[PDB]
């Protein structure tokens, strides 16, 4: 669940 | 005589920079982004190059990217507080499934902007030094060093796993439009010794070649 930016 | 002074000054003027340990602590600071406002930036300390102690490894609250900063010199930055901070100990769940990742391949799960599943291929380099409950990582197409809770990524399956020193060294990287940029080597990675830590002197990532 990591958004990258 | 009587002539103009011209280079004048005094030695009481002239206090040392860096005096204080600040590795480990919690860093409040401003930030003036160009001509831009002036936001407050919170993180913490990781460490303190040994071959330009000028610079800090920073990790910022809610940054993945570790940076390196010339904390003391930078005039981006303003109002430097060093908060006190806590008797929190954060020890590791499981240090025997933690002690081999170090060094491993790895595939770290990343929503898109639509919450759909991207991999990415990544190594993981070290526990992180300060907040030992972090590791180093970082990617094949992304190489700069990130920093994660690589456990809390594997516990919710969202990790996978499969199988002297030129360290000071000033060195450029030759663009192929011609232009260098200039930084040097700050660490040798203790698990993957082929690799180490660049630093170029206008930008804070802290890059990661493999130089063998």
């Amino acid at each position: 669940r990591h958004r990258k930016v | 005589h009587h002539h103009h002074h011209h280079h004048h000054g005094s030695s009481e003027n002239l206090y040392f920079q860096g005096s204080r340990n600040i590795v480990g602590c919690r860093i409040q600071h401003g930030w003036k982004e160009g001509n831009g406002p002036v936001t407050q930036w919170k993180g913490t300390v990781l460490d303190q190059v040994p071959v330009n102690p000028s610079l800090y490894l920073i990790k910022y609250d809610g940054f993945d990217c570790v940076y390196g900063l010339e904390l003391n010199k930078d005039e981006r930055v303003s109002a430097l507080e060093v908060l006190p901070d806590r008797v929190a100990t954060s020890r590791i769940s499981d240090a025997h499934l933690a002690d081999t990742m170090i060094g491993k391949a790895v595939e770290h799960m990343f929503e898109t902007e639509d919450g759909s599943k991207d991999e990415w291929r990544g190594m993981v380099l070290a526990r992180a030094p300060v907040m030992n409950t972090w590791f180093y990582i970082t990617y094949e197409k992304d190489p700069v060093l990130y920093m994660y809770q690589l456990l809390d990524d594997y516990k919710e399956g969202d990790l996978r796993i499969m199988p002297d020193s030129l360290v000071g060294k000033q060195v450029e990287y030759a663009k192929e439009d011609g232009s260098k940029r200039t930084g040097m080597v700050i660490h040798q990675v203790e698990a993957k010794p082929s690799v180490y830590f660049i630093k170029f002197d206008d930008d804070f990532h802290i890059y990661v070649y493999d130089l063998v």
